[PDB]
RNA sequence: GAGCUAGCCCUGGCCAGGGUGAAGCUGGGGUGAGACCCAGUGGAGGCCCGAACCGGUGGGGGAUGCAAACCCCUCGGAUGA
RNA sequence: GAAUGCCGGCAUGAGUAACGAUAAAGAGGGUGAGAAUCCCUCUCGCCGUAAGCCCAAGGGUUCCUACGCAAUGGUCGUCAGCGUAGGGUUAGGCGGGACCUAAGGUGAAGCCGAAAGGCGUAGCCGAAGGGCAGCCGGUUAAUAUUCCGGCCCUUCCCGCAGGUGCGAUGGGGGGACGCUCUAGGCUAGGGGGACCGGAGCCAUGGACGAGCCCGGCCAGAAGCGCAGGGUGGGAGGUAGGCAAAUCCGCCUCCCAACAAGCUCUGCGUGGUGGGGAAGCCCGGGUGACAACCCCCCGAAGCCAGGGAGCCAAGAAAAGCCUCUAAGCACAACCUGCGGGAACCCGUACCGCAAACCGACACAGGUGGGCGGGUGCAAGAGCACUCAGGCGCGCGGGAGAACCCUCGCCAAGGAACUCUGCAAGUUGGCCCCGUAACUUCGGGAGAAGGGGUGCUCCCUGGGGUGAUGAGCCCCGGGGAGCCGCAGUGAACAGGCUCUGGCGACUGUUUACCAAAAACACAGCUCUCUGCGAACUCGUAAGAGGAGGUAUAGGGAGCGACGCUUGCCCGGUGCCGGAAGGUCAAGGGGAGGGGUGCAAGCCCCGAACCGAAGCCCCGGUGAACGGCGGCCGUAACUAUAACGGUCCUAAGGUAGCGAAAUUCCUUGUCGGGUAAGUUCCGACCUGCACGAAAAGCGUAACGACCGGAGCGCUGUCUCGGCGAGGGACCCGGUGAAAUUGAACUGGCCGUGAAGAUGCGGCCUACCCGUGGCAGGACGAAAAGACCCCGUGGAGCUUUACUGCAGCC
RNA sequence: CGAUGUCGGCUCGUCGCAUCCUGGGGCUGAAGAAGGUCCCAAGGGUUGGGCUGUUCGCCCAUUAAAGCGGCACGCGAGCUG
RNA sequence: UGGGAGAGGGUGGUGGAAUUCCCGGAGUAGCGGUGAAAUGCGCAGAUACCGGGAGGAACGCCGAUGGCGAAGGCAGCCACCUGGUCCACCCGUGACGCUGAGGCGCGAAAGCGUGGGGAGCAAACCGGAUUAGAUACCCGGGUAGUCCACGCCCUAAACG
RNA sequence: CCGAGGGUAGGGCCCGUGACUGGGGCGAAGUCGUAACAAGGUAGCUGUACCGGAAGGUGCGGCUGGAU
């Protein structure tokens, strides 16, 4: 239930913020965290290589326990619900009767106070994850690791999930976020309910520095530069592109497909993306 | 205003220093050069 | 060569005083329950006025300068990108 | 003898400009060969959120003392940050190191690269972050939390006693964190005192006073007191914390809970040790057995790891505590007490500046702390002032033009001008009052008005205290007094109406553009299934992201509202297992060279044979594009209508002489006495038009237009006055430029604009202040324009290659 | 072309006369008054404003008149811009 | 108090037929469409047939001249939550009633905002015919929308 | 003191008028088509939406005031 502003200042007219109202707990697990370290974008060498990064707030990486099958059988109890600003999805504290503790990313439904298990018999229920082959066909489905052991891949950020379709000997049939049909392994784990914070995203972030607080810094148009800098730079006046529209380096960008032919994944693919 | 020279002891020391200069091969060719010309010093002074 | 300048990273520091009075909360009214209304409390915001600090709008002066970009008056931001 | 030649010297300009903030000087007395300039004293002025004081950096002897004055100092110089010499910097506790980690850097293992080298988990380095023990006073010409004094404390070694399963780089806890707002209690700091201590003072009309003037503290171990922080205790189970674990985590049960106890801080007290003014006398001595007390104000600092609210969700590691493992339990570790031990480096001085960065003793630039009092609503604003520091290293006159900065002005009031540019006006606070329109916030300080000082009297409430007094803070009512004027000085909005552009706050061409440009939330297209796409790299490896389609890249558009039409023939991209073309390679019909021959060696057709291209489709918020002529209505005019040619399709809504309209000052209307601008309309739109978005839009703007009111030296039209210069005298003394010069006017002539030629006219020699017509004056080998088979940036369906991708 | 600064304004003039006014004339289809046309004449004079960058031009209100040209389209080591 | 019928309303579930598209197989020269055609689709293997899958929307027979609601309107089947209404018995209250300017709520379709969803259908639009024209009627395409959630809109031949 | 009124500044209702612009009424014999009345040659009407020289056409849902 995103929240609303009167229009006190030029820029609350139009921000929205979640509610948080799930959230049950607003600090972190002191064993659980450690720095992230921000990047600006640049890499091992120091060059940028993703444009416009930097000056965002502050954050502790908050470690996520993506495999699960780590703990088959061991029950754990839904302590606290916790933002997460490392993610979309909000993230559950999890203490298991072990004494262990770890987060998972929260799915949506899911109450504290209540139990999850994992595992090839656990039950099917929100918060619960098992081998994809144990999950009957037609549930939803979220954090899917893609290939065995390898860890949750697909359908994390909030609000998502995956479909299970049919089965096909060891593998069987997703519908990801995407709308791709895929074939996961049997073996791979997932978790069953969708990701929680539908509402995420609705919310308008209403000035332009709040963009700046997540760490994007401002983004130039190739129109508005000049012709050293990028094929649509240049023109007396404002122009229109002139040319099929391209990237800072010369590749088309209304069209052009990109992924590698020859992928060995493709034989998995079944169908892609919609829409 | 503002000029161009901002002294900084450890600056100097890191940047144009005897062991910066070690360090990577074009560094000892400047330190064979000066030693070649007769520098009476090869690398520049900072109190340290 | 980034001791100037541009961006980012890490770790610190700084922003007199005054003004406006959001949400919520409390009470009152209201209704079948409500929305909602009223008063109090409250103290939000790339909110307002103005020093420091950051700027450099208009004019004047300077023009072998006090100065290879400065001076005076005026003016912009000043809890924030 | 020339090369705007090169190096050096020396001229001219010239006793010329200037002598670096307009805070400001005057006199007396010293010293000395010499004094506006050095020392001393008295008077005057300037800073005082600094122009004072303390840290950091950077500088590196500049510090203090004696002796100097050639040069340095914009003048002088006896003086000096100058010259010569001597002296001066003292730490277990301050800062850094023998501690810790951050980014980053480096790097066992390991990975990659022709070489050089590039990466890289651990580990190591890396601080202004964490951690850690010293406060007050005195002393020196010059150092001091360093010496000395007083009172405190830390670690290490060894020993004594007492206690305990001791023991680590391993496990755990803690360290440990944001932004805004903020409670209580203190402290710093400050104001007052009719109380306490003090040398004195009575003036010029009055005052011997409950007079004036000065001062009334600082540090302190334990203990105690006030205020705060941190923290549950016990038991049973246990499979997690990569071994172990009695610790930690998790389940259970009992007890404790707004507490208390324990613990640790801050403040107060505190044995004791210090300090201690005016004034007077020669930094010192006295004051002085100095006094050292009450009340008020009161932090942004302290208690602190405090409390609340919020979203953008807020370092690590060590110290330390606990758990145990090897081991060892004659040890070891914990507590108490005692003796002994405690290293290296910095420390002078400048430090918003004459010692640092700017070539200079340069009106510029430089991070942190302190930064007193009064009044003005507050304040770090403004005025004046304390402490403290200065008068800015050329002066003396004079009282022209002209320039700067400043003050005033009769009548008029924008007539000035590209433009009210500039300067007036307005101006703080309290109260009354406030429009269209609106997204309901706003527009708003709208506009416009009234009040403002002082004195007496009456009175309401709050803080401290005690419920009172006193002190302090917010007021309310009545009656008066004075002046031209009561935010009486200083600081302190002119306002309105109406268009264009851009929603907005923001950003920009450092040093001629701040804007309508860039960015911006928001909208759409498109790529990306994760060893993602994409980007940087030969690679390894990184970023993307310890993210996962509600996410990440690219691209256009640009809040919001109402909307965004038609064309897919060309280009792009997407889809298409057929067809056509298609390289290496396959295949080998058929040839050929040579050899006696076996053979060796070469050419080689059909046919099979990728991507790409052709071809068939799709696709516009992909690149783009969106017609011509002729006719027609019962007045005329004009054509709802028709004809025909062409196209891939012929511009829809909305807007329109526009930031676009050439003809053009279109035409009509408004505003004006008068309007090429402006606003409103019309529409034959030279040459608008729908995300290079179309049309609107409240609010916003140092943006660009138009108008009005207010007010003005902008102006009719100038006048006077101030100060800093200009001018004169003493001191110091540049500059570009310069073929040489004994360098007039006219009319002609001349390479076509003559001081220099011809003819005439005029004219004694040499300066000083001024003005700028000429010397085609200076400056800069024209930046416009062309030329050179000169250069460089940029583009593309120019050529030809390359990376990359297929 | 080893630089002869360029439009408009402002300020300051000075010159020519093909004369706008003022003075003197002749002719008139000159009754008077007031005009027209030509001749002589450069002594002096030749306004303020609205529009536009404008020169120019149009307009408003006046005037005896609101002249036209040269001076590097006079004048940027005089200003503006 | 005891009983009744009912597509009354809301939530969740869920069942078969059909259409479309995708995959496999089998098969070949046309399919579709009309008054007739043409555009369109098909040897790059369509139509017609069989098997598998995906997804949305509507519920045939029963079904009626029927039933329920105040109206708008309500139809597979199941559970749950809930309104109205009628009958019997003659038990309780003792006129507690009727209507109702304003007010409040409900209100087909279309339409609007934010998300989703999208099979079939289909304004707009394109094409093919017809025609003097044909911005139509007929045919081949096709976007909003038609569906879900929440919020608006508040009209009607909202009629008996 | 109050006070006719005068002045300043800002609002509210009304009337008159205004380049141009919107439809409306009317007008003996204008131009285009033929939507409606018959099954009016596509039953008509209807609320709404979108489109079009014009009447109108189409979508969705409603009515019979529809024929056979
Ligand atoms: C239609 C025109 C374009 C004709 C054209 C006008 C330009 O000039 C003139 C050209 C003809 N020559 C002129 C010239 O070069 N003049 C130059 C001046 O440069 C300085 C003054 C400021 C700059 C101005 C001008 C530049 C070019 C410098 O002080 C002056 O000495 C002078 O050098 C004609
Ligand atoms: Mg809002
Ligand atoms: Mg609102
Ligand atoms: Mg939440
Ligand atoms: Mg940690
Ligand atoms: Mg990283
Ligand atoms: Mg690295
Ligand atoms: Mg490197
Ligand atoms: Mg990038
Ligand atoms: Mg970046
Ligand atoms: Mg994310
Ligand atoms: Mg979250
Ligand atoms: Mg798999
Ligand atoms: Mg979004
Ligand atoms: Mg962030
Ligand atoms: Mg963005
Ligand atoms: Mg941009
Ligand atoms: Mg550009
Ligand atoms: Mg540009
Ligand atoms: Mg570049
Ligand atoms: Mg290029
Ligand atoms: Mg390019
Ligand atoms: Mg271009
Ligand atoms: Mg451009
Ligand atoms: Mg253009
Ligand atoms: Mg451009
Ligand atoms: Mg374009
Ligand atoms: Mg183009
Ligand atoms: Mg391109
Ligand atoms: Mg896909
Ligand atoms: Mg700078
Ligand atoms: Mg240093
Ligand atoms: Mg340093
Ligand atoms: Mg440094
Ligand atoms: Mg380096
Ligand atoms: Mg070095
Ligand atoms: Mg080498
Ligand atoms: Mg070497
Ligand atoms: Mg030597
Ligand atoms: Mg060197
Ligand atoms: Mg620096
Ligand atoms: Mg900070
Ligand atoms: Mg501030
Ligand atoms: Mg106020
Ligand atoms: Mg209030
Ligand atoms: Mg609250
Ligand atoms: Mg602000
Ligand atoms: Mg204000
Ligand atoms: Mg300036
Ligand atoms: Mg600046
Ligand atoms: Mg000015
Ligand atoms: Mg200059
Ligand atoms: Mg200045
Ligand atoms: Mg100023
Ligand atoms: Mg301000
Ligand atoms: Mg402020
Ligand atoms: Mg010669
Ligand atoms: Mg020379
Ligand atoms: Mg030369
Ligand atoms: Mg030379
Ligand atoms: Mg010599
Ligand atoms: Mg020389
Ligand atoms: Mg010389
Ligand atoms: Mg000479
Ligand atoms: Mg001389
Ligand atoms: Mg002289
Ligand atoms: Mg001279
Ligand atoms: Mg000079
Ligand atoms: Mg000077
Ligand atoms: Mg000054
Ligand atoms: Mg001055
Ligand atoms: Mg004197
Ligand atoms: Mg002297
Ligand atoms: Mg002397
Ligand atoms: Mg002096
Ligand atoms: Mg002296
Ligand atoms: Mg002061
Ligand atoms: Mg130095
Ligand atoms: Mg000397
Ligand atoms: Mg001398
Ligand atoms: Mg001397
Ligand atoms: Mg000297
Ligand atoms: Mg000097
Ligand atoms: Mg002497
Ligand atoms: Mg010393
Ligand atoms: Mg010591
Ligand atoms: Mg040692
Ligand atoms: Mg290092
Ligand atoms: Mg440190
Ligand atoms: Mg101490
Ligand atoms: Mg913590
Ligand atoms: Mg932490
Ligand atoms: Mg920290
Ligand atoms: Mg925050
Ligand atoms: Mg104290
Ligand atoms: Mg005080
Ligand atoms: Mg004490
Ligand atoms: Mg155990
Ligand atoms: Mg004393
Ligand atoms: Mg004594
Ligand atoms: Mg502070
Ligand atoms: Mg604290
Ligand atoms: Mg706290
Ligand atoms: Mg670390
Ligand atoms: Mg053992
Ligand atoms: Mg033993
Ligand atoms: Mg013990
Ligand atoms: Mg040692
Ligand atoms: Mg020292
Ligand atoms: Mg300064
Ligand atoms: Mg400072
Ligand atoms: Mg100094
Ligand atoms: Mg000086
Ligand atoms: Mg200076
Ligand atoms: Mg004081
Ligand atoms: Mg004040
Ligand atoms: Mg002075
Ligand atoms: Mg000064
Ligand atoms: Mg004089
Ligand atoms: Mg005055
Ligand atoms: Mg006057
Ligand atoms: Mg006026
Ligand atoms: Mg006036
Ligand atoms: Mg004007
Ligand atoms: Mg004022
Ligand atoms: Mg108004
Ligand atoms: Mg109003
Ligand atoms: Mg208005
Ligand atoms: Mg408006
Ligand atoms: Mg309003
Ligand atoms: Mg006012
Ligand atoms: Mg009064
Ligand atoms: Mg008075
Ligand atoms: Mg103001
Ligand atoms: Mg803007
Ligand atoms: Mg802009
Ligand atoms: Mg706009
Ligand atoms: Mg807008
Ligand atoms: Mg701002
Ligand atoms: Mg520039
Ligand atoms: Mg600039
Ligand atoms: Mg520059
Ligand atoms: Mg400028
Ligand atoms: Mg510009
Ligand atoms: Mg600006
Ligand atoms: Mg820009
Ligand atoms: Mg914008
Ligand atoms: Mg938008
Ligand atoms: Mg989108
Ligand atoms: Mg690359
Ligand atoms: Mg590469
Ligand atoms: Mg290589
Ligand atoms: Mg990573
Ligand atoms: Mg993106
Ligand atoms: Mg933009
Ligand atoms: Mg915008
Ligand atoms: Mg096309
Ligand atoms: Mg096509
Ligand atoms: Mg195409
Ligand atoms: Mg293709
Ligand atoms: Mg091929
Ligand atoms: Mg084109
Ligand atoms: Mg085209
Ligand atoms: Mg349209
Ligand atoms: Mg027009
Ligand atoms: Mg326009
Ligand atoms: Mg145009
Ligand atoms: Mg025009
Ligand atoms: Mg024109
Ligand atoms: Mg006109
Ligand atoms: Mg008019
Ligand atoms: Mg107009
Ligand atoms: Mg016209
Ligand atoms: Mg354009
Ligand atoms: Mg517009
Ligand atoms: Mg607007
Ligand atoms: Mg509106
Ligand atoms: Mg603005
Ligand atoms: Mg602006
Ligand atoms: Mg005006
Ligand atoms: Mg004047
Ligand atoms: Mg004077
Ligand atoms: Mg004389
Ligand atoms: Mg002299
Ligand atoms: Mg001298
Ligand atoms: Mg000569
Ligand atoms: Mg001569
Ligand atoms: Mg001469
Ligand atoms: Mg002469
Ligand atoms: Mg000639
Ligand atoms: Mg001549
Ligand atoms: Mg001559
Ligand atoms: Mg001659
Ligand atoms: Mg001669
Ligand atoms: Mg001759
Ligand atoms: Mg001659
Ligand atoms: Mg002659
Ligand atoms: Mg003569
Ligand atoms: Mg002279
Ligand atoms: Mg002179
Ligand atoms: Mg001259
Ligand atoms: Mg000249
Ligand atoms: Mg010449
Ligand atoms: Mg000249
Ligand atoms: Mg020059
Ligand atoms: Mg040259
Ligand atoms: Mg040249
Ligand atoms: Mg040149
Ligand atoms: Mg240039
Ligand atoms: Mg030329
Ligand atoms: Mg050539
Ligand atoms: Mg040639
Ligand atoms: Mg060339
Ligand atoms: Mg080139
Ligand atoms: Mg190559
Ligand atoms: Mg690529
Ligand atoms: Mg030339
Ligand atoms: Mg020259
Ligand atoms: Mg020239
Ligand atoms: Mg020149
Ligand atoms: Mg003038
Ligand atoms: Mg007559
Ligand atoms: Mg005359
Ligand atoms: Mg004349
Ligand atoms: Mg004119
Ligand atoms: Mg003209
Ligand atoms: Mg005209
Ligand atoms: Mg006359
Ligand atoms: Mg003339
Ligand atoms: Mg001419
Ligand atoms: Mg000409
Ligand atoms: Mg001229
Ligand atoms: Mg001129
Ligand atoms: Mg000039
Ligand atoms: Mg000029
Ligand atoms: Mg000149
Ligand atoms: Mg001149
Ligand atoms: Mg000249
Ligand atoms: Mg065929
Ligand atoms: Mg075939
Ligand atoms: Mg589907
Ligand atoms: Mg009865
Ligand atoms: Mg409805
Ligand atoms: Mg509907
Ligand atoms: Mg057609
Ligand atoms: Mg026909
Ligand atoms: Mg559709
Ligand atoms: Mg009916
Ligand atoms: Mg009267
Ligand atoms: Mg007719
Ligand atoms: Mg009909
Ligand atoms: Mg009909
Ligand atoms: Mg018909
Ligand atoms: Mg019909
Ligand atoms: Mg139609």
């Amino acid at each position: 239930a995103v929240k609303k502003f009167k229009p006190y200042t030029p820029s609350r007219r139009f921000m929205t913020v979640a509610d948080f109202s799930e959230i049950t707990k607003t600090e972190p697990e002191k064993s659980l965290v450690k720095p992230l370290k921000k990047t600006g974008g640049r890499n091992n060498q120091g060059r940028i290589t993703v444009r416009f990064r930097g000056g965002g707030h502050k954050r502790l990486y908050r470690i996520i326990d993506f495999k699960r099958w780590d703990k088959v059988g061991i029950p754990a109890k839904v302590a606290a619900i916790e933002y997460d600003p490392n993610r979309s999805a909000r993230i559950a504290l999890l203490h298991y009767v072990d004494g262990e503790k770890r987060y998972i990313i929260a799915p949506d439904g899911l109450q504290v106070g209540q139990q999850v298990v994992a595992g090839p018999d656990a039950p099917i229920q929100v918060g619960n994850a098992l081998p994809l082959r144990f999950i009957p066909v037609g549930t939803v489905v979220h954090a899917v690791e893609l290939e065995p052991k390898k860890g949750a891949k697909l359908a994390r950020a909030a609000g998502t999930s995956a479909q299970i379709q049919g089965r096909e000997g060891d593998y069987v049939i997703l519908r990801l976020p995407s709308g791709e049909l895929r074939k996961v392994h049997g073996e791979c784990y997932a978790t069953v309910g969708a990701v929680g914070n539908a509402d995420h995203k609705n919310i308008v972030l209403g000035k332009a520095g709040r963009s700046r607080w997540l760490g994007r810094r401002p983004h130039v148009r190739g129109a508005a530069m000049n012709p050293v800098d990028h094929p649509h730079g240049g023109g007396e006046g404002r122009a229109p592109r002139g040319r099929p529209p391209a990237s800072p380096w010369g590749w088309q960008t209304k069209g052009l497909k990109t992924r590698k032919r020859r992928k060995p994944s493709s034989r998995f693919i079944i169908a892609r993306r919609k829409k | 205003m503002k000029r161009t020279w901002q002294p900084n002891r450890r600056k100097r020391a890191k940047t144009h220093g005897f062991r910066a200069r070690m360090r990577t091969p074009g560094g000892r060719k400047v330190l064979k050069r000066r030693r070649q010309k007769g520098r009476w010093r090869l690398t520049p002074a900072v109190r340290k």
